[PDB]
């Protein structure tokens, strides 16, 4: 297997309920960069309005898609490793 | 900051 040329440029491939929640925002294929899942992420949150509207770098997911894949119930933007961590925990790596 | 803005960050 190639190293990534960069962090975003990983392979992956998301299980199931990641895979459900990218696909609820458009997503149409199976394997995906780490950028593109953080981009539909992002798409998701922004869609369903999850953000608060005042603070903005605080996302409510409480029993959402989001919430049963993250484990909590809110968090916030700024924390980027708990972010990854939890995502990671949602995906295998692959090929490329 | 926009949700959008912080987010950006990430990637």
């Amino acid at each position: 297997s190639q190293i990534p040329a960069s962090e975003q440029e990983t392979l992956v491939r998301p299980k199931p309920l990641l895979l459900k929640l990218l696909k609820s925002v458009g997503a149409q294929k199976d394997t995906y960069t780490m950028k593109e899942v953080l981009f539909y992420l992002g798409q998701y949150i922004m869609t369903k309005r999850l953000y608060d509207a005042a603070q903005q770098h605080i996302v409510y997911c409480s029993n959402d898609l989001l919430g049963d894949l993250f484990g909590v119930p809110s968090f916030s933007v700024k924390e980027h490793r708990k972010i990854y961590t939890m995502i990671y925990r949602n995906l295998v790596v692959v090929n490329q | 900051t926009s949700f959008x803005e912080y987010w950006x960050l990430l990637p």
